């Protein structure tokens, strides 16, 4: 009969679309940090995995500058996604709602050019609006620093389908 | 610690206009800890928006919030007369703090004040005190400044001014300035002129009696 | 719906101490947090303190440490705030608000009616009413009231008949409030119709008989 | 419904995947209880719940508690607090009341005595759900002398039971 | 039926989703090998395996090892140890033997020389699965002079090949 | 470090009862590291329950495990005769430690003991010694020699464990004398007292 | 199934050292770890130590450090424990148990039969078996063995044929000599016509005596 | 800091052979940071393999990369006469470092 | 396709200074990082990097003071100046950018190379 994605024809039978089960993409764009009076930009090349109704943004390690005790990290998906993946494909299932989803502990190494000291920050997905995904980074205290060593971080959240 | 600052302090807008109040924070706070309250005249504050963009139970859909970091904004899409109130923003990341309030007004029209000066009463003069009351009604905007001159000499003592809230139906203001003096100081002066400065007239509207 | 009820207005002498009660009703769970907010002259909101049932101890704002002490009567489900060594700067409206639904993100989603606390050293004094008259097409009349120390004062025009009449808020002048009322009528109507303003002060139990000219 | 079984359901007049299965939003307001070696305290939190495919996500926000042991438990009481129509049984894992070491993560808790906190890297995992109470294990990383604990936002995920 | 394809299957006489696709439980007893800069040691573990939708979860319990480098590898040998009927091929990711930076998390390892341990915040991610061996990268956070390492329980999840 | 404490230390129950044995830990431990073992009389300990609630292969479904933090328990839904054993809880979170152990025994109807006195053998009398053997068997609950009307030195008595199927106890007391001391007297009486009003006596000459 | 074969009972004089073996057979992998457990008089279990093939060095209990030495012969897949300077307090049953399926949560799923170790200065003495014979419908037969050292001693009835109604009593030690008794009860008709034989075997003195009642 | 050491330094192979060039790192580097370059005589270095096993756009399929930790290798399935060039491995984990080269020649 | 156009061959006497240019064309975004590589005699050495958002150049410790990196963002051209040239500085200088390889740091597009010869002879 009539089939609705992700239900589709699989070798002449009712099955699950392989595109729904696994989809791989890429993002090359700007990751922007906004803290209390602090702003800097980094260019990243991220792997994107879409599995079932989840999207995984596999960010590699990047190096930035001063960070505040509380700040945000923003990923601009308006440009940079490898076709045919579009900006709207990165919208979460909760759309532009303010949430505290996927809260993890991230260890960022702060330094002034010397040996870094690693602070355990708290990161979670907060909001996606107009193609920009905002991650909150706060907690753990701080030190006087000019450079920040960011670890590889994977950001996952449910993907909108309607 | 975290100071909130609201712009503008006061605001006048006609119904149908789109009002935007901004809340600016001294530190970067998570959008989950920024909320908005509405307080109508003669009422306790009520929750309007919680966690930046979540409408509280019952508030009209024309309200909406937005922002991140140190910048947040309350927005009424199409204002209604009911929306006359003072709006506060509050943060919950640190020690609880409020913004200081944004008052919403109705624009109406630039009405001129009708001046009325009254001599001291007869029952008052028997008690030994003379109070002169100058009444200014039905003007807009609320900004009005008055100067009282006794025999051409300006006076700054004994003047007690009172400003009323915006009219529920007229949407206009009224100011009362009462100058009280002793019965011996009122009998030593002959001319008292009540001068009012407003945005409607380039020249002050003065009322006098001898 | 969860409701919140506060105690009545209080008039305290300077240096004394007053106690306010806040009663919560219609709650579905017990883990809500009691807060206290002070709104001064100028409509400025300042959070005083919070009490958590599972914390067993009150949290205070540093600016209000020593000025206020919060307490809870869990049997009656009522909260109490005591303001010690009251001053003229402490005269304000005191609200209680709870973290009912806003327990994790700290927004006050239920507010009480508020309790107005007045700090004055003056005693209950009766008001004096002075009618004002001028000596075009529309004439203005005036009713002055000065010398009453406890608020409020109620003034009506022709036994509350005519309401279309501007009454200005009271002004504090040396421990005495002064209120003014302005009624304008048509120039033909005032000479014919008798306009009398009546003011009655409950705290002083004084009724004034005032006419025009 | 006669020839379709959830999550397979009628989607705009066709065989498809139920939108309720793909994404569902709920809320929980309840008690988070900590049990350590001789230490017990309770905190009230308001958590977002997301149900996506065969997983359930309890998005706990940051909360503040008191002393913690080197080894302890975190317990979430789902017998009450879930926003209807979500029921206590909806939080039951796919491994039911089995003892597991699922979703093991590193959480940094700030320990303090009222002053500047010191952050300890503890080990958190889902261990057991029994009678509507989900037990999380918190151990490792050492400790210091403290009276207050600063807990970060933590998202707790596990498979959701469908039988 | 000749008209249904897994995971779509007959559910109580109706078109539904196979419960085996929704949840499957298994176990692994095998060698976890650490390779650092000149450092090599082996540990035997018993880990729970959960297969949910198109993801596989390897729930590693806490284990204790020896010296680790600032940058090193963790390898799980799935050629043997899986409880039947789960086979080695069932652990292959949907990205097969591609090199990725997936599921990057922060793990706290306690380094010690027999005394009180000191915990370093290392960066762990799934990097490659090849010939039945799943390789995890562990780097960052600095180091100290140590002879023993305390590893926490770590859950390693990634999309599963179908 | 981590001390495990079991309660009760010893337990008596009739079949069909529900037996609950608790294990208390000095510190909080993950439920993944608390295990139970069953040691039947004369055998090695066997694994009963691992990871608090998972049943080892072969154990009957009447066994269940429960607990978290510092309080754990082992529960037999309906006790059977084969369940008589000593149970231990062991912790693997820190240095391995075991619990004190809980010994389980079967309550049964009180049975009077069957007394049997035996004189010294012909082989032992030629060896220069003399031993008198008196058997007290099949008596529940678990709890003197008279020679010529007088009541010692040389008494050695063995207590046996509860019977596997009969669920009773037995006791043997062997009074050993010298060949010169034996037959100096004539009457040897073996008195056994049990929760019968008069002691059961069996004598010979 | 995986089985563990432990060495037989050993009698050691005080101050000497004895080594026990544990041979593992039927294992599917080589990654299992070997443990040693001591159960003293009173059924108290103590963990002695473990050997991990990848760790390469034995781990010991601090109370057993210097008392026990754990070693492995991987070629023969046998584990050894050497107890040095034995005391009376060392007289216990020593089990070998492996971490096979319990390799990560540390439960001993496979246990050995046990090695019972006796520490005494007394010399090995052969047993002396004495059959005991004595109305009613039931007759009881007695077998007495006295004056042997050390334990154990196995008592069988009719070469292991009759097991019903057999009560073997544990040995009670009179310094340097054990004393064991057995009681067999049969029907009054069964005993006189059909002979009953008591067999006692002592594997320490190489003496096995069969006595007919 | 990190030195990449290639073996062999030079090698000669007839077409049809399987060619293996190894790169040995002084420190364990992530496989996401090991890349290979091909420089034909008189030409500029061109990217051949990035992230250990990913083929750059336009490189023949016979090229393949492998390795982890401190040992990486570039493998040619069946060599072709075009393949005659010098190959360098480069690391991006720390300060950038090149391999020193491996010159591939024809068998005469 | 993104291309890199380098300057022609430069002839400089020892002790003097030369300045090489590298111009980027056909790029889709501006966040690519400019690098410079030295191939002497044929060993490759990485000299330095320029990043548009770092606001500063990163150098190899060996080339600190021997080279200074600059960029004219209005013309989208990168510059590298070599100071106090000696005989060992006579080599081919490549410019390469991190375009597709920004996060794993592989140079995916290279310049033609500028061969520099340092000699005192006229």
């Amino acid at each position: 009969p009539n089939l609705r994605y992700p239900i589709a024809d699989v070798s002449g039978g009712i099955g699950m679309s392989p595109n729904y089960r696994f989809r791989q993409s890429m993002w090359i764009g700007i990751v922007s940090y906004s803290g209390s009076g602090l702003n800097w930009r980094v260019q990243v090349n991220s792997d994107i995995f879409i599995v079932d109704d989840y999207i995984h943004i596999c960010l590699p390690a990047f190096d930035g500058f001063s960070i505040a005790d509380g700040g945000d990290l923003s990923l601009n998906f308006v440009t940079g996604l490898l076709p045919p993946l579009l900006t709207g494909d990165t919208e979460p299932a909760f759309h532009n709602d303010v949430v505290t989803y996927g809260a993890q502990t991230v260890a960022i190494g702060l330094s002034s050019g010397g040996t870094p000291q690693y602070m355990s920050k708290n990161l979670w997905v907060e909001q996606w609006q107009d193609g920009v995904l905002r991650l909150r980074v706060e907690g753990g205290g701080s030190i006087t620093h000019s450079n920040s060593k960011w670890p590889a971080m994977t950001v996952s959240y449910p993907r909108s389908f309607t | 610690e975290i100071v909130l600052t609201q712009s503008p302090t006061t605001m006048a807008a006609s119904p149908g206009e789109k009002i935007i109040i901004t809340c600016s924070a001294s530190s970067s706070i998570s959008s989950n800890y920024l909320h908005w309250y509405q307080q109508k005249p003669g009422c306790s504050p009520k929750l309007l928006i919680y966690r930046t963009s979540k409408l509280a139970s019952g508030v009209p859909a024309r309200f909406s919030g937005s922002g991140s970091g140190t910048s947040y904004s309350l927005t009424i899409g199409t204002m209604e007369a009911e929306d006359v109130a003072t709006y506060y923003c509050q943060q919950g990341s640190s020690i609880y703090t409020f913004g200081g309030g944004t008052k919403l007004e109705i624009k109406r029209a630039d009405a001129a004040p009708t001046v009325s000066i009254f001599p001291p009463s007869s029952e008052q003069l028997t008690s030994g005190g003379a109070s002169v009351v100058c009444f200014l009604n039905n003007f807009y905007p609320k900004d009005i400044n008055v100067k009282w001159k006794i025999d051409g000499s300006e006076r700054q003592n004994g003047v007690l001014n009172s400003w009323t809230d915006q009219d529920s139906k007229d949407s206009t203001y009224s100011m009362s300035s009462t100058l009280t003096l002793t019965k011996d100081e009122y009998e030593r002066h002959n001319s008292y002129t009540c001068e009012a400065t407003h945005k409607t007239s380039t020249s002050p509207i003065v009322k006098s009696f001898n | 719906e969860v409701q919140l009820q506060q105690s009545g207005p209080e008039l305290v002498k300077p240096g004394a101490s007053m106690k306010i009660s806040c009663k919560a009703s219609g709650y579905s769970f017990t883990g809500y947090t009691m807060n206290w907010v002070k709104q001064s002259h100028g409509k400025n909101l300042e959070w005083i303190g919070l009490i958590n049932p599972y914390n067993d101890g009150p949290s205070y704002n540093q600016n209000f440490k020593g000025k206020a002490t919060l307490t809870v009567d869990k049997s009656s489900s009522t909260a109490y705030m005591e303001l010690l060594s009251l001053t003229s700067e402490d005269s304000a409206v005191y609200y209680c608000a709870i973290h009912y639904y806003g327990i994790s993100y700290w927004y006050f989603d239920v507010w009480g009616a508020g309790t107005t606390v007045t700090v004055s050293s003056a005693k209950t004094t009766a008001p004096s009413v002075y009618p004002l008259v001028p000596v075009g097409s529309s004439v203005t009349l005036g009713c002055l009231v000065k010398g009453y120390f406890p608020e409020p004062v109620t003034l009506t025009w022709n036994s509350g008949s005519l309401s279309s009449v501007h009454t200005f808020p009271a002004l504090l002048q040396s421990g005495l409030y002064t209120l003014s009322s302005s009624v304008t009528v048509t120039s033909n109507t005032w000479p014919s119709q008798t306009i009398t303003c009546n003011v009655a002060h409950p705290a002083s139990s004084t009724k004034v008989d005032k006419k025009i000219e």
